[PDB]
RNA sequence: GGCCUCCGAACGGUAAGAGCCUAGCAUGUAGAACUGGUUACCU
RNA sequence: GUGCUCGCUUCGGCAGCACAUAUACUAAAAUUGGAACGAUACAGAGAAGAUUAGCAUGGCCCCUGCGCAAGGAUGACACAUUCGUGAAGCGUU
């Protein structure tokens, strides 16, 4: 039987969520010069 | 991980949209006008 | 979200335009290939600035 | 909703009042928020509460309580030495932080029901540690705690103290200290050392005693049995070369085309195979 | 040794690491990372260098081809495989993929693995000259109905 | 998911962890099922009494001192009483020993 | 015929730091072992 | 535990029935390892020769701040001479 707990209304924010991680990274296939130009 | 971090800015404003009306210009008359 | 103000204005539009002409010309001028000149083109823009402002 | 959880844990009651709590604790590895369950397991027990977060655990493959694997109820270490150690996952602090987040993602991609990477390994098995994996659940694990007023002589809540009163471990006993964060990495564990002494011990696998003698020599043979047992047993390995039966002793002496065969048989066979319903021993010469 | 080397490479490690951090991408930073593990044979290391180096920009291609180079080095064949299968799948007009793809499966001696590859190749409908490099290929062995073809 | 009767649940749970013989709960045990799930010797021998149900006998009470009146003073107990009956030296000592080792441990 | 304002607080100044040494602060954890086996034939 | 069975039936005991139905981060503990901007010590503010005003840009750096405001040193962090190998591909004598 899953019974949800009470929470305590007055509690404050428990844990600190301020951490940063770097941001995480398959690129499509792309399918799309003269020395004068150069 | 949502914080419960609020600010002034955020508080509902006017939480209501502006429907056009009839005589406004509602998309009806548009539809039907030359 | 930093917001735009007056402290940061001036900074702001010249940002802003440095990112302009950057995307614009070296999407827009490009086969260099390798890197064209944008350290170098953005030294002119800013050497044409202050011959305008020296007249 | 709903946790992870070794049947040992769970309890020995069907039935069971469990509560959970949105964001209760850090785990204690990944160190994020995470919903948490606790529940009575029995009459004398502890309140279990979850202590690692469910994804860490479909990481590893175990119990979030107990952190024990699912099917064999062995400490992570253990399971490595048993299969595959270069699963890996960084200890490094944001690198932690950094793998877990991606393969967070990775699990959400999943059919949801297998550990990740592992499961493609964790199929084959049975090399010992099925013959050291626990058999019966092990409730002795979760008795309260030593109480510790009364382990200073004074405890004053008599009969009531739900804690328990009775001689604690010796610190001495390297087996004592057990970090968390150790027993999850396999790093120098002391209970996992202690199962691998214990796996070599075995009588098993060095046999070769002399040089190309396919001979077995079998005990406990028993006279239910027949040859043809034997044979359509032993026509996996290979080319027999003959089969010598004695029923006065009950052994029966076997030979194959090569050595590497009879070890097989061995393996396979020792303190493990029974057809017949009746255990079929085997030694050598 | 034991301790000594080891300071030597925090040093070297971490330094990488923060040039890299600094500038983000400018990959001969990148580069020069993963060819000093890959001197001290931590080739392991090395790869997961030249992923994170390809994170950041995988369409460049000198990066693929030490990436790729640095495997074959190590006798790593299949890893060199699946690289330049990614490569060329990704970068399908860059032709140095392709003409380093068929050379590497040829002295392996794969030429059945070199003819896939050029069939695969030649779909792109490429360049007179990848077209004469086909028909050469076929040409150092006798095959000339292949060439023909 | 399911949507068990709570009542029910409360009789099985207490029978359980009273008794030790649940009736159990499966669905597809044989697709058909008619078997308890207890230890079940008290199962046979109570025939599934019920907590709430009465006992069908009674044993062994044990008596707590008590005093309701309440004119009197400290003396009064209310339901605050203390059982009168319930107020080793030989692990006295191994206990001591674990406890003075692991002292020395911290050293 | 009348007509009477205001009223105060915050930082922007005493360095920025790196190091070493020493109270302080959170956890109230999870887990703690294991047994029983035979030889027999022709030259 | 309270009440009731024209309960056995005396006022003691016993029986039946009704009502009443699962608390609790159990510890009044034990252990376990990051921070004080303390003193001390060394050293000592970006930009050009110096002295200084500052807005910014970027984020595995924060702090003060209710704040999408503003401050924290601009918060810190940001370090002209002259060519040839080796391999591969393509065309040619
Ligand atoms: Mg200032
Ligand atoms: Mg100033
Ligand atoms: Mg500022
Ligand atoms: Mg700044
Ligand atoms: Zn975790
Ligand atoms: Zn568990
Ligand atoms: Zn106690």
């Amino acid at each position: 039987r899953m019974v949800e707990m009470q929470k305590d209304p007055m509690e404050p924010p428990r844990f600190k969520i301020n951490k940063k991680i770097p941001r995480g990274p398959p690129p499509a296939p792309v399918m799309h010069m003269t020395v004068k130009e150069q | 991980q949502l914080s419960k971090q609020y600010s002034s800015r955020d508080l509902p404003s006017h939480t209501k949209i502006k429907y056009r009306q009839t005589t406004q210009d509602a998309p009806e008359e548009v539809r039907n006008r030359d | 979200a930093k917001t735009v103000t007056k402290q940061r204005v001036e900074s702001h539009f010249d940002l802003e335009l440095r990112a302009a002409v950057m995307h614009d010309i070296l999407d827009m001028m490009p086969e260099g290939i390798k890197q064209n000149k944008a350290r170098t083109i953005l030294q002119h823009l800013s050497e044409a600035w202050r011959c305008w402002k020296a007249n | 909703d709903f946790p992870i959880l070794c049947q040992t844990c769970l309890g020995e009651n069907p039935y069971i009042r469990m509560t959970k709590e949105k964001y209760g604790k850090e785990c204690k590895i990944c160190a994020r928020p995470f919903t948490v369950f606790r529940w009575c397991p029995g009459v004398r027990m502890r309140f279990k509460k979850t202590e690692v977060c469910q994804t860490c655990s479909k990481l590893k493959n175990v119990c979030q309580t107990c952190l024990l694997d699912l099917e064999y109820g062995l400490p992570i270490q253990v399971r490595d030495a048993g299969l595959s150690f270069k699963d890996d996952m960084p200890k490094s602090d944001v690198n932690k932080e950094y793998y877990t987040q991606n393969m967070e993602r990775e699990i959400s991609n999943s059919d949801g029901t297998r550990p990740v990477g592992m499961l493609g390994k964790a199929t084959s098995t049975s090399d010992m540690l099925l013959k050291l994996a626990r058999t019966t659940p092990y409730y002795k694990r979760n008795r309260p705690h030593i109480c510790s007023f009364w382990v200073k002589g004074e405890c004053k809540r008599g009969e009531e103290c739900p804690y328990r009163h009775e001689k604690p471990t010796d610190p001495d006993d390297p087996l004592a200290d057990q970090n968390i964060k150790d027993r999850y990495y396999g790093i120098n564990d002391p209970v996992a050392d202690k199962l691998l002494k214990r796996a070599s011990t075995m009588p098993r696998l060095d046999p070769p005693e002399d040089k190309t003698i396919t001979t077995l020599y079998v005990g406990g043979l028993g006279d239910t049995i027949t040859e043809t047992d034997l044979r359509n047993h032993f026509y996996q390995f290979g080319e027999i070369r003959t089969i010598t039966v004695v029923q006065r002793q009950q052994c029966a002496f076997i030979q194959f085309a090569t050595r590497q065969a009879a070890e097989v048989a061995a393996e396979k066979s020792f303190n493990k195979l029974i057809v017949n319903g009746r255990r079929l021993n085997v030694k050598w010469g | 040794d034991e301790e000594e080397l080891n300071d030597y490479k925090l040093r070297k490690r971490k330094t990488f690491e923060d040039n890299i951090r600094k500038n983000r991408t400018v990959i001969s930073n990148w580069i020069k990372y993963a060819q000093w593990e890959e001197s001290l044979k931590e080739i392991q290391r090395a790869r997961s260098i030249y992923e994170r180096a390809l994170d950041v920009d995988y369409r460049n291609i000198t990066l693929w081809l030490k990436y790729a180079e640095m495997e074959m080095k190590n006798r790593q064949v299949n890893h060199a495989r699946n690289i330049w299968d990614r490569a060329i799948t990704t970068l399908p007009r860059v032709n140095q993929f392709w003409y380093k793809y068929t050379y590497m499966e040829e002295m392996l001696g794969n030429v059945a693995g070199a003819r896939q590859v050029f069939e695969r190749w030649m779909e792109w409908q490429p360049e007179e000259q990848a077209w004469h490099s086909y028909i050469n290929f076929e040409l150092r062995y006798k095959e000339v109905d292949r060439a023909r073809t | 998911p399911a949507h068990i009767n709570d009542f029910m649940f409360e009789q099985q749970r207490r029978t359980f962890a009273t008794y030790g013989y649940a009736l159990d709960p499966s669905l597809d045990n044989h697709q058909v099922s008619a078997k308890y799930i207890g230890s079940v010797e008290e199962a046979e021998k109570n025939q599934g009494l019920t907590v709430f149900e009465t006992g069908q006998k009674k044993t062994e009470k044990r008596k707590k001192f008590k005093e309701n009146d309440a004119s009197n003073i400290d003396g009064f107990l209310g339901p605050w009483a203390k059982y009168v009956d319930e107020k080793s030296e030989e692990e006295q000592k191994e206990l001591d020993e674990i406890t003075a080792k692991r002292q020395k441990k911290g050293k």
